[PDB]
């Protein structure tokens, strides 16, 4: 029994059927790069020119489109047949492409969703993530990520394949992929949940879209009380609510002492005033503002509200949302060709209409 | 631009042209073709902050079964040739002109590899002649051939753009109104939508819209970075399955 | 008070009046009856605050099977109109008297809907005749003025408390100590406590009480909003179910 | 088969429906309301007056309590017996009165938790928690989307009771709103703990209940290095712990040079000193202050502690938990008609005495 | 049938049963505490010197090694025996030790994980988080919760076995063994994987392990627009690029009016300045930095990026999985008795040499 | 030293090495005993900061089946004691040097406990020779002695140690290097690690990784304590459980 493949001549099919596609056909589908993955054992083989390498070169220019990644295991497959049919074995010549043919189906229904729409679209959501800052750190994380997965599965499927020959399709089998096709389906659901989420930013703060803005008060918002010449006090306990319908306030200066006596506003000792208007922060002003804005009181004093707040208060990501389920109406129903270059279209008139609009 | 840049940059158009159809090593992904035209020209995280903006449109962008994708291996190279030759990076016009500019040259890219795919047929009906000597050389050069012409489909107009003037394309680029390009940056945060709907559409089940909206509730929790969400992701199939496979 | 202020008082009290035995519109609930109290008598934002203060303790007040709940119509009307009478909306004062005093009136109002409820069986033996004559048009009219006598059990305290002059109810409403209003307003933040565990215990079992658990646990996190704890619920809810009627 | 109900008559009646209580009762529940909703197809079948318009009118004066919301496929399932009862056919009197009492228990014994204690709870909550900020948005949020749902509701039930007549026993059933049952029950106990965590404020401050405050450290907190004569330094490299017991350090001016050369603390060249003491803060004494205070150094030199902190470094909503089981505890224990306003009165005389002692 | 065992008696047993250990060997396990806690009933059954007293205490002399805790049901079913055996019942002499034997072993299988590698990590766990600060509430908390559950345990499990007998088998048996030990289990690794992430700081900020530092950009840090002779402006509206690429912007001082007209960045007009080469930073400046650090701009013009920030931006943790799963792997391999100790020398050698190459 | 702080530290230390065959008031416990010790001897903090930091090396630290542990008892008195007559308490200090000393000091107690339970042979001898004579004294006392023995075992060193001069321990802890100092600090943040593995290792299975590593991933969310956590591990817990056992 000669004509035994060596690791070196599979790691040679493996890098050239690194290159399954390139000539692509739209009737027979991806024929020649099989040939061109299985060029070296038909080498190794037989001879050019003699017809044992005519029919075994003719025997591979069959229609054979699969998903390219999980390619290795038919590839395995092939060259283990290769072998036998080499070693003079009854093996009947359409048995290998009965044997392709039927893992050419399976194998590809069960790796589009897992790699292209799967393993891809997280991989690619991760570095898009990692490259909003513009560091190299990205490009190198998809390429690394994407590329070592990539080497190894084919490596080792075709290393399974070719050891296991035709019983692989025992192993395969049904319900053991569909595990796999459900638990990828999961994962890209949640993380489309996500990435619809984090990176559909539709922001409606805009010119207009802002809500009237409330006075708020006087003290639930970051400020000093300023009174007349200077100066911060500090409200004090209070003396007794006038008749009138105005609490009296002690107005303790920023030492502990006890100064003024009047009433709190304008009219009065003092009246709270933000910090554009205060001169000469330092001190323990200072101080008093951090410890403010450290409680969570808001620099303006005006509460201004946008559309974009109530949303968000609403929940975060709810035009996202509307957005998301509308375009999955449209593409459900328009049943199209060129439909997602037209509604990509449409998003982008509309976000025009809407920035003119002054809304986002 | 330097000779070497430009040597470089059709180096690695050529490399996103084969992998376009090659879909290998994702040369002609944004993210990768992008940075390294960035790389190539100077300025490289203007290239890399095109690229993450352009992979989350060019998600979604598979190719299956003689359904050729819209390509986004000239989208790529084209938008990072244009942006490098208008010397203004400041991430307002890369979402406002670059990124629909992309989606246009995404169209172009689609129906050109649709021409090139065609084409290969007579190629391949001359490799199948070649084999009907029982030559192994000739399969392997036609085959070659074939993904060296791939290649080109997207090399030449990478040398095309190359060849315009810089001081016409940067005033053609100029020359688009404010309040166009705002509208399109606004509508660049919307885009991503139809590139997430697909893949929504292809998988979706009364059984897995939980996940989805799980997935969605828990999401503004910004201290789980993206990585983390993959492993929760993960454990919860993982213990989903688990649960199910006891009955 | 403007005239006009206090017909539409009156229209609101009368429609909470209503409502309290429709149940349908929710005009009795205080988030909408102190909101549109306030909404008649110039400031809004107070109306709305003590609605949503009173609406959490208004929480598993339905009334089922002839056990009339605590009527939460008269509460909010009341406690609001006394609100807006006494010129003071600090927050601490809503909390401190205006929700001990809602509790009061609700229970004045339970006991004065029993007294309506009870003698709706007279209104009913009459429409009974009636439809002994078979006409639609007394039955009609019989049921009618059930639900006003049934709306005017609101409608009138309304107007009587209206009567009651402003600087009196100010005088009495001010004279409450300082402490005891601190003290009223420190329990009004625990006596939600109640109205949240009459829901827990009519449902309630060793089955549901680790989503009770989870629910707490999961509270601190601030960034999820109350929708989007409900669509949390619903999804768990959801996939709980799937994975229990697999077995 | 004349005497045939058209969509507005229906929709009459739904409206009418919308009144089924407001002639409630003891001895008879909710009965007035059936026959106001029934009204118009009465008088479209029967003129007034008539021995037929006299016994439909006493057939429908029997007791009916339901669930309010869950009444419609009741009234249109008995829509659909009038028709037939009008149309010549021999469904007996009692059949209808048979058909309102079956579904009358079941339907109000699932509609009392999912309408009452499911759904008006959640959307009160979210109104409420819209509400904390006194924005009409929260009472806009409450009436539409409760009368969106009940309209709906009502309005489909109604058409659907309608077009199955009898046959919706055989839809409605055993099992199948135990489900809807239980996810309301899950829904409402997860709610129902975020309710308890979020909305129970029993916070512990207080003049009283303040744990001993420690006076921390030296640069642990927010300040700067004070050296005698104004100027602010930082603190060197160590130039070797001496034998008492303190380590010399090299005090750098905020330029880069080296002044001094002392010891850390009060006698030496500089001590710490928090933001209270300073003076002309402007430079880059207030970019070091707001370096420090982005690092999360607090600005009291004494870590002041309060019984609630500790309450929340066990965890938050300590205090409530309790209070809830407490509660709970006290409510299945009593059995009484008036505990909860008894409850609610011990709830704020303990407040009260919380207050007057102190701690809360 | 006289010899009752009290309630004293009994409480007596179990906190001499709380001396299960001491006398603790290598080739009779755990043997004379059973007998210091059953040494109350035996003295109350037969008086010292008697042949009864010798053949009861050398009964007791036999190996008996179980988890401490779960001993309890085992000294409550041997009081109920020796009771037996004290009132004229025909029990033989070796069914106590047959029992004892039986419950020895599955009951210290099962307490072992959930005492000793569930309930003790998770409450020291928690002490420890709570100690970190150096506060009594943490030895408190642990000494309290640590034996309010040991007492409980030990006194009503007591109570259960003696009350049961040797019926406590049919309770105990198998199954619920198990699901406790797997649910103690669940908590385990829930409570190990927060522990690893939580506790294991490796910070790589070191002098080295320091990325380039990115000049960022002019206004994407916290900072004022500083012209020239002081004073401090706002970028106004671009009144046009110009043809050689630099744009034109408005200067507007900070009160309304315009001033300069010309452009952004050194030569121009103004400049960005970060708050450290600011001077008399009093007025609305310190109300702008304000705003700008709640936006959450840095205040540093060059962006540090450390590799502790580039594994963060991966995942928090990284390096404490790579550390736990490289540690599981040796453990797993090694198999010796010293390993750990070897282990611990290592990192602590990896430490020292990470602070001396300055990465860590 | 106060004498008084002597007596209390030995019994403290008695109590400890009691408590380290006992295992049951968990006074040899670093959390227990570091923070007696600084209790006895003046200053708290510190001992209770070592005993926290030492607590999280102490887990996984029990001893089965005649597999005797690393004796955090004699590690925590020994260290303890010796950082309170190093006057400094950095906290920088107290993980480069306490740490890695409480680690040897413990494979020290490990040794000796192991000769102690073997020296026990005898006492349990002696013990059924008086058995043999049907007196339950005779057996009571030997095993108090027993007891007594082992708690010698600790309590004895302790004194050792404390009969050490202060200013020679203080010059021995001090003539340390900075160097190996800051990285013995740095390799104690990693310590902790190995214990976690054996407690991992003792109890792992492909259907329990999952939720090691959703207790990773949920880690970062800062809002929820340990003791959250460990409410939302058990309520997982038992909904895995339900779930499970519903099939
Ligand atoms: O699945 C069919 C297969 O067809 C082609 O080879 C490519 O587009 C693949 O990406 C695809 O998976
Ligand atoms: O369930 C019985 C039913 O009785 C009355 O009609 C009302 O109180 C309803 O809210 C209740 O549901
Ligand atoms: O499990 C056997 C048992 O042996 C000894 O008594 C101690 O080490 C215990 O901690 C252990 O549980």
């Amino acid at each position: 029994k000669k004509f035994s493949l060596s690791k070196n001549t599979r790691l040679s099919v493996m890098f050239r059927s690194m290159f399954l596609q390139g000539s692509w056909n739209y009737e027979r589908m991806q024929n020649l790069g099989f040939l061109y993955s299985i060029i070296p054992a038909l080498k190794q083989f037989y001879k050019p020119g003699s017809e044992e390498a005519k029919e075994a070169l003719k025997r591979h220019m069959e229609f054979f489109n699969t998903h390219p990644y999980v390619a290795a295991p038919i590839v395995g497959v092939t060259l283990a047949l290769e072998e036998e049919i080499a070693n003079g074995v009854e093996i009947d010549e359409a048995a290998i492409q009965g044997v392709k043919v039927g893992m050419m189906g399976p194998l590809a229904g069960i790796g589009d969703p897992v790699f292209w729409f799967t393993v891809r679209p997280i991989v690619g959501a991760i570095a898009a993530s990692l490259a909003t800052g513009g560091s190299i750190i990205a490009p190198i994380f998809f390429f690394v990520v994407w590329n070592a997965i990539r080497i190894a599965f084919l490596w080792y499927t075709q290393e399974f394949g070719y050891k296991q020959g035709t019983a692989i399709t025992s192993d395969l089998g049904g319900g053991m992929l569909q595990q796999i096709t459900k638990g990828a389906s999961i994962l890209g659901m949640f993380i489309l949940g996500v990435l619809i989420q984090r990176w559909v930013n539709i922001s409606f703060t805009g010119p207009n879209a802002m809500l009237p803005s409330k006075p708020l008060a006087d003290g639930a918002y970051v400020g000093e009380w300023i009174d007349k010449a200077g100066k911060v006090v500090v409200q004090g306990a209070q003396t007794g609510t006038t008749g009138d319908g105005v609490a009296k306030f002690d107005w303790l200066d920023q030492a502990g002492n006890g100064v003024g006596n009047g009433v709190a506003g304008q009219g009065g000792f003092a009246h709270y005033v933000t910090v554009d208007q205060l001169n000469t922060v330092d001190g323990s002003t200072l101080h008093n503002i951090l410890g403010q804005v450290s409680s969570g009181l808001g620099l303006s004093p005006e509460q201004t509200q946008s559309l974009q707040d109530v949303f968000n208060s609403l929940i975060p990501g709810f035009i996202a949302l509307l957005l998301t389920f509308l375009v999955l109406w449209i593409l459900r129903k328009w049943k199209n060709k060129n439909a997602p270059l037209f509604i990509i279209i449409g998003m982008f008139v509309l976000g025009i209409v809407l920035h003119v609009a002054g809304l986002a | 631009m330097s000779i070497i840049s430009i040597i470089l940059v059709l180096i690695f158009a050529f490399l996103a042209g084969l992998e376009g159809i090659l879909d290998q090593w994702q040369f002609h992904q944004p993210i990768i073709a992008c940075s390294l035209i960035g790389i190539a020209t100077g300025h490289m995280a203007a290239g890399i902050i095109l690229g993450g903006s352009l992979q989350m449109i060019a998600l979604g962008w598979a190719n299956v079964g003689a359904a050729v994708a819209p390509d986004a291996a000239l989208a790529s190279v084209a938008s990072a040739i244009l942006m490098v030759q208008g010397g203004n990076f400041d991430l307002t016009h890369i979402t406002g002109v670059i990124v629909p500019a992309a989606i246009l040259l995404a169209t172009a890219g689609l129906v050109l590899t649709t021409l090139v795919r065609f084409l290969s047929v007579g190629i391949v009906h001359l490799a199948d002649a070649a084999a009907e000597k029982g030559s192994y050389s000739g399969v392997a050069g036609w085959h070659m051939f074939a993904l060296l012409l791939q290649g080109l489909r997207i090399a030449i107009p990478a040398a095309i753009i190359l060849a315009i003037p810089a001081e016409t394309v940067t005033a053609a680029l100029n020359a688009i109104p404010d309040w166009v390009s705002k509208g399109l940056a606004v509508g660049g945060g919307m885009v991503v939508v139809v590139g997430y709907a697909m893949v929504i559409n292809l998988m979706a089940t009364k059984e897995l819209w939980p996940f989805f909206f799980l997935g969605f509730v828990l999401a503004p929790l910004s201290s789980i970075t993206l990585i983390g969400m993959g492993i929760l992701g993960v454990v919860i199939a993982l213990i989903y399955l688990n649960l199910s496979n006891t009955a």
